[PDB]
């Protein structure tokens, strides 16, 4: 149903915006993981300190 | 604040926790002695006196 692989092979504003959006989604996934990891590390330092 | 118990890792009271138990003090103090005991005593006696005078 053709004109849509023509549009899917092409792009301009809708897909520039789209790509920006997938990128910012990836970056937010990354920073959320990069705030989950200091949590685990922090619980670890807790377990060490209490053992001291 | 901290709740009934706190949250779960436990939180943090391994460090508060551990470098407590307790105050310590430590009250490096109030000891008790066995003392020690001396020993007794050197003789056999000798006679001059008192054999003649009794």
């Amino acid at each position: 149903m053709d004109k849509y692989l023509d549009q899917f092979v092409k792009a301009p504003p809708a897909i520039k915006f789209g790509g920006l959006a997938f990128v910012v989604g990836a970056l937010t996934a990354a920073n959320f993981f990069m705030v989950i990891q200091p949590t685990e590390e922090e619980i670890g330092w807790a377990v060490a300190e209490r053992r001291k | 604040c901290e709740e009934p118990p706190a949250p779960a890792p436990p939180p943090a009271k391994p460090k508060a926790a551990a470098a407590v138990p307790v105050k310590a003090a430590p009250t490096e103090t109030g000891a008790q002695a066995a003392p020690s005991y001396s020993y007794v005593y050197n003789p056999v006696g000798k006679r001059d006196p008192f054999r003649s005078p009794i």
